[PDB]
Order: C-alpha cells, then sequence, then structure tokens
C-alpha cells in the first residue's frame, strides 16, 4: 500500500519534491530508500534512509543534489531533487522494506521528465 | 514424548484451540491461561499468501536482513539464511505496532510469563518466523527460563533453508519447535515444488485446503495434477539430497547442481509425524526431509489414484489427532535402537528406511568427529605446543627487546624455526577442522561451542601474527598481494567469526555495525563513503591482524594513509585490553612497528594516544 506523488515535467536545474506515503506503519521500522528507472536502464539506486538511524549514502551523480528525508509523523519519505540533469529522466520508485537483504516493497512510481 | 519436546498435552491442545480461535480473529488471538500466553496467528489461504506476487525467484524465497537477524547464519561462512517472503511479510505486517501484537509480547515479557506462538497451516509458519523474531529480539538478550518460547505448529509449510536450519542448531533453538504433521498433509510438502509447477492448480488446490470454503466444488484432475507436481519435484529434492549427503559423486552432482533447480527449503525443528496409531518424533532435518516423501507412497499399486484425496483431507484431521494425543503409541525414532518398526507403521519402504538410517548415521559421524576433535584440543601434546609458543618463545623474545613478530619474521635462531614448525603443524589442524566444517561434517553445534571458541581465539591471538610474519618474510606482499585481501588464511576468519559471534550475540548488534560506528567515532570529518572506500579490506577489523596493517602503512606517505594509521591507533587499547595484541612485545624497541612510529611526523606524534607509552626521539 504504497504510492508515490509529485512528478512533473521542468528543465534542467529545477527543483522538484517527489513525495511517498504508505498505509502501515512504516517510516523509521522500515529503511527507506529511492531508486530510478530509465527507459531500458536497469532500475540504478538512488539512495536509501537507513529508518531510524540517520546513516544515508547517495551514490555519486546525485550527492549534494536531491537530498532525502523521513517524516514518522506522516510516515513519508521526500525526495528533494535541485539541479536537475537531462540523464535523470526516469520513472521513480520508492520502496521500503526490512527483515530481508533486498527491498521489495514497491509503489507505483512517478515519471520524472528533464529537457534541455 | 513429554521429556523430549519439553512440551506435554496440555500445551498442545490449548494451542490448538487458540489456532482454531485465530480463524475467528483479526492477525492474531491472545489467550491468557494462567502462567501461558499463547499468541495464535490467522492462517491464510491465498496464493499471493504463499509466494509473494513481486518475488522473482523461482521459490519466493529471500535472504533474511543480516542486522536483523544477525544469528540466522552460517558464522564462518557468513552465507546469511533464506526464509519465505510471503511468509515473512506476513510477519511484518503482524509485527506492525498497530495489530498490539508486540506490547503484548512486551507486557508478557515483563510479567514472566510462558510465551507460546502457534498456529495452523500457514500461520504456524508465521509463529515459526515470529519466535525467531522474539529470539533475536529478547531471549538472546537475556536468556532465561522464563524468557524461553515454545513454537507448536500444525501442518506448516517449510520456512527455511539448510542455513536456516543450521543456524537453529547452532544456537541450541531448535529444541522449542515442534512440527505436528499428519502422514499425508500435502501442505508442509508444497514448497518443495516449483512455482511454474503449480501455478495453474494452487488457488483450487488452497480453496479446497480452506475450511471455511466448502463453496468450491471438488476436481480430481487438479488435485491429480498438483499431487504428481509437488511429489516430483519432492522426489527430485530428496534423491539430490541422498547423493549429496553421503559425499559421493561429487562431481556430476556439483555440475548438475549447477543445472538443477531444486527447492532449498529444509525442515527445520522437531517434526512429530501421526498415523491412526502411532506417534513418530524426529530430529534430524535430513530424516524429516527423506520421511516427508518417503511416507506419503501408496502401499498398493490400486491406492495411487486414493492418496492424493486422503493428502487433502488428512489436513483437517488434527482434532482427530489432539484428542487421541495419549492413546497412539509414541517412540523416538533417533534413539531407537531398530527404526524399521516405526517406518514400517509409516509405509516407508525399504528405501526410504535406508536412506533415514543413512541421514542418522551421517549425524553419529559428525557427532564422533565432534568427540575426537575434543579429544584432540584436549591432548597434553596440543596444548603444550600453546604453552611453549606463549611461556618459553614470547617471553625469550620480549627479553631481546625485539618482539616474536620481529623474531619470527628474521628467523635468525633456531627457536624462530621450532616456533615455524609447531605454526605449521597447528595450521594443518585447524585447516583440517576447516575443511571438515566446510563440508558439513561437524553438528551443528560446532561454531557454538564455547570450548572451540576458547580455543580458537586463543590460538588466533597466538599465532595469526606467526603467520603474516611468515607471509611477509617470503615477500608474499609483493607477488600475491595485501594479506588482508589475498592472503589470510580462511581459518582464522572463522576463528574470529565464531568468538565476535559469541561475545556480540547478546547485545544484537553485529561486528561491522560496530566497527563503523566506532570509525564514525574517531572524528576524521571525512565522508563516510571515502572512509569505506579508504578502510576497504583494511586491517583494522580484527586484534590479530594488527601487524598486517603495520606492513600495509610502512613505506607509504602519511597523507596517503593518514585515516588509517589513525584507526590503527584507535583500535590499540581495547585490543590490548581483550589481550588480542600483547603490550610487551608491540613497544619493544626493535619493533617493526615502534621503529616506523618514530619516522612519523613529530606534528602527529605529539598530539597522538601512545606518546606516553613509547620515550621520544631524543
Amino acid at each position: 500500500q504504497l504510492q508515490e506523488s509529485g512528478g512533473g515535467l521542468v528543465q534542467a536545474g529545477g527543483s522538484l519534491r517527489l513525495s511517498c506515503a504508505g498505509s502501515g506503519r512504516t517510516f523509521s521500522t522500515y529503511d527507506m530508500a529511492w531508486f530510478r528507472q530509465a527507459p531500458g536502464k536497469e532500475r540504478e539506486f538512488v539512495s536509501s534512509i537507513s529508518s531510524s538511524g540517520g546513516n544515508v549514502v547517495y551514490r555519486d551523480s546525485v550527492k549534494g543534489r536531491f537530498t532525502i528525508a523521513r517524516d514518522n509523523a506522516a510516515n513519508a519519505v521526500y525526495l528533494q531533487m535541485n539541479s536537475l540533469k537531462p540523464e535523470d529522466t526516469a520513472v521513480y520508485y520508492c520502496a521500503a522494506k526490512w527483515l530481508a537483504a533486498d527491498y521489495n516493497y514497491w509503489g507505483q512510481g512517478t515519471q520524472v521528465t528533464v529537457s534541455s | 514424548f513429554e521429556a523430549l519436546t519439553g512440551i506435554n498435552g496440555d500445551l498442545i491442545t490449548r494451542s490448538w484451540s487458540a489456532s482454531k480461535q485465530a480463524y475467528l480473529t483479526e492477525r492474531y488471538h491472545k489467550e491468557e491461561a494462567g502462567a501461558v500466553v499463547i499468541f495464535a496467528f490467522q492462517p491464510s489461504f491465498s496464493e499471493k499468501d504463499f509466494f509473494d506476487p513481486d518475488n522473482k525467484s523461482s521459490f519466493g524465497e529471500i535472504k533474511l536482513n543480516r542486522v536483523q537477524f544477525p544469528c540466522m547464519r552460517k558464522i564462518g561462512k557468513g552465507d546469511v539464511a533464506t526464509v519465505n517472503e510471503a511468509f515473512l511479510k506476513n510477519l511484518e505486517a503482524v509485527i506492525d505496532p498497530r495489530t498490539s501484537f508486540q506490547a503484548s509480547v512486551e507486557m508478557a515479557v515483563r510479567s514472566r510469563k510462558q510465551i507460546v506462538f502457534t498456529g495452523h497451516s500457514s500461520g504456524g509458519a508465521t509463529a515459526i518466523l515470529a519466535t525467531v523474531w522474539y529470539l533475536e529480539k529478547y531471549f538472546i538478550r537475556n536468556p532465561n527460563v522464563y524468557l524461553e518460547p515454545r513454537c507448536v505448529t500444525f501442518g506448516a509449510p517449510l520456512v527455511g533453508d539448510s542455513i536456516f536450519s543450521h543456524a537453529l542448531g547452532r544456537e541450541k533453538w531448535s529444541r522449542f519447535f515442534v512440527n505436528f504433521v499428519t502422514r499425508f498433509d500435502i501442505v508442509p510438502r508444497i514448497t518443495l515444488a516449483r512455482k511454474a509447477s503449480v501455478e495453474e492448480t494452487l488457488p483450487h488446490v488452497l480453496a479446497q485446503l480452506d475450511p471455511r470454503n466448502s463453496s468450491v466444488q471438488e476436481s480430481e484432475q487438479r488435485i491429480t495434477e498438483f499431487y504428481t507436481s509437488v511429489m516430483r519435484d519432492t522426489s527430485t529434492v530428496a534423491n539430490q539430497a541422498v547423493c549429496e549427503l553421503t559425499g559421493s559423486a561429487e562431481a556430476i552432482l556439483e555440475t548438475l547442481s549447477s543445472f538443477l533447480e531444486l527447492s532449498p527449503y529444509r525442515p527445520a525443528g522437531t517434526f512429530v509425524f501421526s498415523t491412526e496409531k502411532r506417534l513418530v518424533a524426529v530430529n534430524n532435518s535430513d530424516a524429516i526431509l527423506q520421511m516427508l516423501f518417503y511416507t506419503c507412497q501408496a502401499s498398493d499399486e490400486q491406492e495411487w489414484s486414493l492418496i492424493p484425496f486422503r493428502s487433502i483431507r488428512d489436513h483437517h484431521s488434527y482434532e482427530e489427532l489432539v484428542q487421541s494425543m495419549g492413546m497412539k503409541l509414541f517412540n523416538h525414532l533417533d534413539g531407537e535402537n531398530s527404526i524399521e518398526s516405526s517406518l514400517n507403521d509409516l509405509g516407508v519402504s525399504t528405501r526410504g528406511r535406508q536412506y533415514v538410517q543413512a541421514a542418522l548415521e551421517e549425524e553419529k559421524k559428525r557427532v564422533e568427529n565432534q568427540k575426537k576433535i575434543i579429544q584432540v584440543i584436549q591432548q597434553e601434546r596440543f596444548l603444550k605446543k600453546l604453552a611453549w609458543i606463549e611461556d618459553e618463545y614470547k617471553p625469550k623474545c620480549q627479553a631481546h627487546k625485539n618482539g616474536y613478530y620481529d623474531s619470527f619474521k628474521v628467523s635468525n635462531e633456531e627457536n624462530d624455526f621450532k616456533a615455524n614448525v609447531k605454526r605449521a603443524e597447528l595450521a594443518g589442524v585447524f585447516d583440517e577442522v576447516l575443511g571438515l566444517l566446510k563440508k558439513c561434517q561437524l553438528p551443528d553445534e560446532f561454531e557454538g561451542d564455547i570450548d572451540w571458541i576458547k580455543l580458537a581465539t586463543r590460538y588466533r591471538r597466538l599465532v595469526e601474527p606467526l603467520d603474516i610474519a611468515n607471509y611477509h618474510r617470503h615477500l608474499k606482499n609483493e607477488d600475491t598481494g595485501p594479506y588482508m585481501k589475498r592472503g589470510r588464511p580462511t581459518r582464522y576468519i572463522y576463528a574470529q567469526r565464531g568468538y565476535e559471534h559469541h561475545i556480540l550475540k547478546p547485545n544484537g548488534m553485529i561486528a561491522e555495525d560496530v566497527f563503523w560506528n566506532k570509525v564514525n567515532g574517531l572524528n576524521l570529518g571525512l565522508q563516510l563513503e571515502e572512509i569505506q572506500e579508504t578502510l576497504k579490506n583494511s586491517g583494522s577489523e580484527c586484534g590479530s591482524c594488527f601487524w598486517a596493517e603495520v606492513e600495509e602503512l610502512k613505506g607509504k606517505p602519511y597523507e596517503e594513509v593518514e585515516v588509517r594509521v589513525k584507526t590503527l591507533e584507535g583500535m590499540l587499547r581495547e585490543w590490548i585490553t581483550a589481550g588480542e595484541v600483547d603490550e610487551k612485545e608491540i613497544f619493544l624497541e626493535g619493533s617493526t612497528f615502534r621503529k616506523w612510529w618514530i619516522t612519523l611526523p613529530k606534528n602527529h606524534k605529539s598530539h597522538s594516544p601512545l606518546r606516553d607509552y613509547m620515550m621520544d626521539e631524543i
């Protein structure tokens, strides 16, 4: 019961805020994560929040541009996307899952298009 | 029966009553019976709750998270356990704070109540996972007799793989699990089939298995196809396990294993098989695996058409089982002097009986091997070798002010070659033990035996510095590479992980988390990803690899390995206090560490934590 929102169309340098909310008590007991599926490219890992722990590691293309945040009162995930790149056009998904190695509670995702 | 399983007929009856009541409640039912609190989980009969739709594996399996279940893994090898994803999601859904399950569990914990997990069909499988969750969250943190759980399942599907069962055995948790299985019950066999083999027929059979669903008309064809598919895959799994357990034909078995897709799920815990006249308790997971196949065959060739329907009806026959418990003959198969009668009443063919006997003999072999290992490690000539290294070689090398690491490394005297001889003999013995462990030819409990962990830790702390010296003495760091990367003997990694697990598992943390928390605790300021990149394959993760890190750090410019230097310095005091590193050695005047440490910039040495332990260069 995980649903995304906040996808739009904007050129380079745009500031977007993807929201991801659920229906079960998720927040800090499911460690959040954001992945992106580019057309044809693999679901390359974007980032992940270590649930209650503030440990978080972005990967290269993002470090210092897309922030990640959690909300226990609203049991939601917030992906801030500043200084967008035309190579970021993809379907973004939020995955939260514990007791397991790889995550597997995926949502519907939302399209994000960046032109020139 | 009661002196073996630790549960009586009263608890079994109450567990069955709660399992039945759970059909009528949301998620779970809590039954308070004086000193006992029973948590019964609501079963489900939709294919979604057996094979998760989003699971892309052939058996709906998923690896456990090593953070939340640190014990459910092999210690030396590291491989984490695998469980059914649908059952794990159901447990995850019930542990959810809104269900009050966890709050009730903690209320019973504070009240020192006997906690019991139970369930029918897949609900019993959830109970098994809940017990593991409980064992990880509560029991391992403070193992009291009041905190000991009980897991009682009725016709539960299989949940974990061979690693799951091995880990349960090592932690001595298997005794808490009892799984009742009526002889022909198809539900414990379901997950032994490939999901493609039953994708079409599973919803109909699940609809027939639901006791509250007398709507879908019974279909002979669908049930027969389902039974045939399940028995075919079960036979393939059991025959491969038969060929692999006895260690013969390993080449063709390894090649086909690369080309064979066999269900990973294995019996975990005690299984009690039931017939009209007998109750047969079995502990050995391999034997239970074989019996799940060989007990569900036809006697005559006229009954082959009848077995699938009895295999369906028997899933609803646990009321009769519970009512007739005291009127049935019980025997413990593993302890029997003759198992022919028991397996004959269970309809086990001669060949199935010989496979069960072979599995029991293999377990007795593992036990004998462990007895031999204890006799070896208790012999005087063995302890004398370590005593000689500790009491004669080390003090003599300390008196020369260079230490026994540097003395071994230069090996100028006969005593260094004698130490090398005893090092090689000990290496051979611990590699041979490691070889037995790798081939699963020791009891599951071996890696948890505190005497073994004690000895292996004393061995690692005493002799791994000497194997590091031997490694660098022969310039293997230039030929092969860094010791931590390509040179470290696996026996030391097994010893380290066994010790770390022994000391860390009562506090719920894993070694890696403790390490990285200390790394961020050293206040280096660098990005955590950058430091993890720098400390990749670092020698600072194990005290007995201290000298390996020194070898890797000397010769390099300070700026290049400053982070690794301050890391090595930050680990030293706990290593000395714990006995991983000898303080009488590493600071000696002729020690490689000290000779390299003086050459560090004076700005570092001034505000270094080790300044007060060695005289400055004057």
